[PDB]
RNA sequence: GCGAAACAGUACCGUGAGGGAAAGGUGAAAAGAACCCAGAGAUGGGAGUGAAAUAGAUUCUGAAACCAUAUGCCUACAACGUGUCAGAGCACAUUAAUGUGUGAUGGCGUGCGUUUUGAAGUAUGAGCCGGCGAGUUAUGAUAGCAAGCGUUAGUUAACCA
RNA sequence: UUCUCGCAGUCAGACAGUGGGGGAUAAGCUUCAUUGUCAAGAGGGGAAGAGCCCAGAUCAUUAAAUAAGGUCCCCAAAAUA
RNA sequence: UUGUGGUAGACGAGCGUUGUAUUGGAGUUGAAGUCAAAGCGUGAGCAUUGGUGGAUCCAAUACAAGUGAGAAUGCCGGCA
């Protein structure tokens, strides 16, 4: 009914049908894709990892994070460098996933 | 030719004081002062950032030692019998979300005592 | 990004308690109705939202000094004029005012804050066994 | 003896909080219709029911 | 220049014991009167320098990129005659030709008058001598009528 | 339906009309007039007249119900001021400043009258959002 | 831009030599607001002319500092370079966006330029806003890059057309 | 880090360890030598500290393992003998 | 694969302003200047709509500078 997957180098905690915002995966908006590092699906420990169980989810949109508008000022010393960055997501869905 | 530049001031010191807004007293109004709120915010922005994610795990280490001292072992205990044996990956934000979502964190705590 | 993190806000529910200091020292006392009035043993700890439980001593004047503090540690109190320092000793205190030693050696414990004159009101410190306050239904544990 | 901070726009207002107004009592004149203002006469030329002025 | 402005010689101040800015002269370049301090001079050359060579090569390869796209149609010095003084022939023509939007430009070695004296209030328009048409006025043109003869003369001048 | 009246330049300071401009504002008509004419303030008659000039105003030109009025808005702007110099001890020649105010104020006749100035702001933005999302249709 | 776009060497200062400013724009054309109400009147509100009267003589455009008034949220046990990362509650709906407005509460937190070995500084400068305000030019020399012409090379100056 | 050429900036240094001169093995004193730091360096420890210890910050991440230093509460983490 | 702190300073790459010359274009169905908004870029910056305003302005390539403002107990004007 959960699920404990690894995507990028983050864990998550996954029920039927929710939404979480993951990094850039390059995939294409609609494609099924299978996270495959997983562990603690139902009750069940993969000591590493959890092998042969896979989720299958579907991403939703590749969007850009708020801007984190960073500057950094050496205090009285002729120092005023200027940054911006934006973070790019994909927003990915789960469907179901194998046991 | 002699250039006044009245647009391009004006401008700039717009975009510098609307970057602030919702500051106390005059600090909203003056570009002069603007900058300078400007520029201590965005400093206090770049240390709470890590900082942030520097005190989160020391939340998580919090809330599992809680948990864990109503099953009769410490934090320190615990990270041992997931390391040195039934070796997990298993991170410390999730190692405390599942107490939120009790009868399944107990399965880890058990397990371990293997 | 990743999971915004889950914490419990206005659910506060806490639940009055009963301790008698028969033979307890000052500090380990305090230091347990510290993390108990602060919350800290909840498996949801919001650090905002003063989610720590309410809090009855019983027999005051029953604790115990380890070693000759009674009759060398001093606590002090200052008004804001010249002279003002009040100074009391260990042995002094416990037969005047007992309560407001295990007040002031529970509120210091508590951090710098604006829930922390907050929380120390969630204690009510008795000197005899005999209190006020049972029409809540305390419940009873020991040592804490 | 000399300001050494500019006294904020703030802290002027909350001075001048207190320099509010207040309205005089008020009564309907007896004989006569207006409003003028109690224990005094009215330019109506009547304190209560006598005489003490000229018309107006 | 802050020299060259009418002004005062005198200190509108003194130097010292009165509070303000030191202000040693009315009108200096940061005060409202004004003398700006650097400005510009009337004494500027702007003037540069190509050699002969090289200009003659320019002339050359331009020549080379327009006489050779199908847009420098020969002229002749008799259509410059049986014209009258009048500029609707002219305009005539160039819409005979479907020249109408662009810049055609006259190279010529006699200067005939007739067609000078049309042709000067089309302003699209010009006739330049041989040896008066420099780069500029030579490939802004887009569109050009090189008459019969000079052709040799730019053989020789190459 | 403001019916609203305004007068330029009294010879008074922004600050010590408002005083008695906060004392008015809010209340009906009847009770208006009597307690500014009976209040001993110079700002008192200077209000009181162009008040009764917007009751004249508010009962001829919009042709509103009369009674029904009530003082729905008095503010004291800041009028063009006079510099003027002034003598001092040791010949410093200070700057004394005359001020004025630009007086209005504005009877309301229904006792709501504010939510739907709201309303048109609304409608100013819902114009703006509109020919924003109007836009869009640039495919 | 001449100091002076205008009744400028005027106003003004100085006994005198002398010093020496600021200031423009309704409208298409006064068609400059008859007449009514209030007020002593100025004036304001209507009306009328006008494409436009929020073009009305204060007369093109109208920013900021500053002053008022109001919709929504918060604030009267609070140690605050005023923000930031978290964070309810409350009210709304947008350049559809993991939305906006406010922010009870938690953690952290001694400005900007100067000159200094070292400045939050009990060093120094700025009350705020707006405008003006500081590496140019002439002629030379040196070095780099690129172009033209090149192995009895290259190249004009003044002047004339 | 050797040579040729273009363009510089610097000639007020401070502190810690170490070896000494002057000083009274007094000075956060003065002047040398040497290794480091700051100057021109953020972070963690040191309660608060430019000069001490571990270290060298491209940005984002609500991930993990460590250094100095620590694990009664403020303040994250410990027990056993 | 090696890196990517930085004052004095050395080098490189760019943004913006006003005008000029070539093309192109828009504008009383409303240009510029102004305000507002929850827009987009690594940064100088650049858009979109609405209100006001009523007649010039924008894009591409070069050239030319009286070309970029927080500080000078700066000047002037206005207001605290
Ligand atoms: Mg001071
Ligand atoms: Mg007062
Ligand atoms: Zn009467």
């Amino acid at each position: 009914m959960h699920a404990i997957v690894v995507c990028g180098s983050k864990q998550y905690l996954v029920h039927e049908n929710d939404t979480f915002f993951v990094e850039k995966l390059e995939a294409p908006v609609g494609k099924e894709i299978q996270l495959d590092k997983v562990l603690m699906l139902d009750e069940k420990i993969g000591a590493p990892y959890l092998e042969k169980a896979r989720v299958v989810c579907v991403v939703e949109k590749h969007g850009l994070q708020r801007k984190v508008n960073v500057i950094k000022h050496i205090s009285q010393k002729h120092h005023l460098k200027k940054y911006g960055h934006r973070q790019p997501y994909t927003k990915l869905k789960v469907v179901r996933f194998v046991h | 030719m002699r250039i006044k530049g009245g647009k391009q001031t004006r401008v700039r010191r717009k975009k510098w004081l609307k970057q602030a807004s919702g500051s106390f007293g005059t600090r909203h109004a003056s570009y002069k002062v603007a900058k300078q709120t400007v520029i201590q915010a965005a400093k206090y922005a770049y240390r709470d950032r890590r900082n942030k994610k520097r005190d989160f795990r020391s939340l998580w280490i919090l809330r599992l030692n809680a948990a864990l001292r109503e099953q009769g072992m410490t934090y320190s205990v615990f990270i041992n019998l997931l390391k040195k044996h039934n070796i997990e990956i298993n991170r410390k934000v999730l190692s405390e979300l599942a107490i939120k979502e009790p009868s399944k964190f107990n399965l880890i705590v058990q397990k371990v005592k293997s | 990004k990743t999971s915004m993190l889950t914490k419990e806000q206005a659910n506060k529910r806490r639940q009055w308690y009963i301790v008698d200091a028969a033979g307890l020292v000052l500090g380990k006392l305090a230091v347990k109705a510290a993390d108990l009035i602060r919350g800290k043993n909840k498996v949801d700890f919001t650090p905002n939202q003063d989610c720590g439980d309410y809090l009855i001593i019983i027999n005051s004047d029953q604790v115990v000094l380890t070693g000759n503090k009674k009759e060398n540690e001093f606590w002090y109190h200052h008004s804001q004029y010249i002279g003002g320092i009040k100074k009391v000793s260990g042995r002094d205190m416990l037969k005047k005012q007992s309560d407001k030693l295990v007040y002031n050696a529970v509120k210091g414990m508590l951090p710098d804050n604006r829930l922390s004159r907050r929380w120390i009101t969630k204690v009510h410190v008795f000197k005899g066994d005999k209190h006020n306050m049972e029409a809540q239904k305390p419940t009873t544990l020991n040592w804490s | 003896a000399v300001q050494q901070r500019r006294s904020s726009k703030h802290r002027r207002d909350k001075r001048r909080s207190h320099d509010a107004l207040t309205a005089q009592a008020l009564s309907v004149c007896q004989k006569c219709g207006k409003k003028k203002l109690f224990h005094r006469v009215c330019s109506c030329g009547m304190y209560g029911d006598l005489r003490v002025k000229k018309a107006y | 220049t802050k020299g060259e402005v009418r002004g005062g010689g005198k200190k509108p101040y003194k130097q010292k014991h009165t509070g303000k800015a030191r202000q040693g002269s009315t009108r200096n370049p940061h005060f409202v009167g004004g003398g700006i301090v650097f400005g510009p001079k009337p004494n500027r050359n702007y003037s540069l320098k190509l050699n002969k060579k090289a200009h003659t090569a320019a002339l050359h390869t331009v020549w080379s990129e327009k006489l050779a796209s199908d847009n420098t149609h020969l002229v002749d010095q008799n259509l410059f005659n049986k014209t009258e003084g009048k500029t609707k022939v002219m305009m005539q023509f160039l819409k005979s030709a479907k020249l109408l939007d662009k810049n055609v430009l006259f190279v010529v070695n006699t200067l005939n008058t007739n067609l000078e004296q049309s042709t000067s209030n089309i302003k699209n328009v010009q006739v330049k001598h041989l040896d008066k048409v420099s780069v500029r006025d030579l490939m802004l043109a887009n569109a050009l009528l090189v008459e019969k003869e000079v052709l040799k003369a730019l053989e020789g001048k190459f | 339906m403001i019916a609203f009246a305004k007068q330029f330049r009294v010879r008074i300071s922004p600050q010590k009309a408002r005083l008695v401009c906060q004392l008015i504002v809010g209340k009906k008509t009847a009770d208006a007039q009597n307690i500014l004419s009976n209040t001993p303030k110079k700002a008192a008659t200077l209000i009181a007249k162009l008040l009764n000039s917007a009751i004249a105003n508010a009962t001829n030109n919009h042709g509103m119900n009369g009674d029904a009025l009530y003082v729905f808005e008095c503010v004291a702007n800041q009028g063009p001021s006079m510099k003027r110099t002034i003598p001092r001890a040791k010949g410093s020649s200070n700057m004394i400043t005359k001020r004025s105010s630009n007086l209005v104020v504005k009877l309301s006749d229904n006792p709501n009258e504010r939510q739907e100035l709201i309303k048109q702001q609304k409608a100013l933005v819902k114009k703006r959002v509109e020919g924003q999302q109007k836009a869009k249709m640039a495919r």
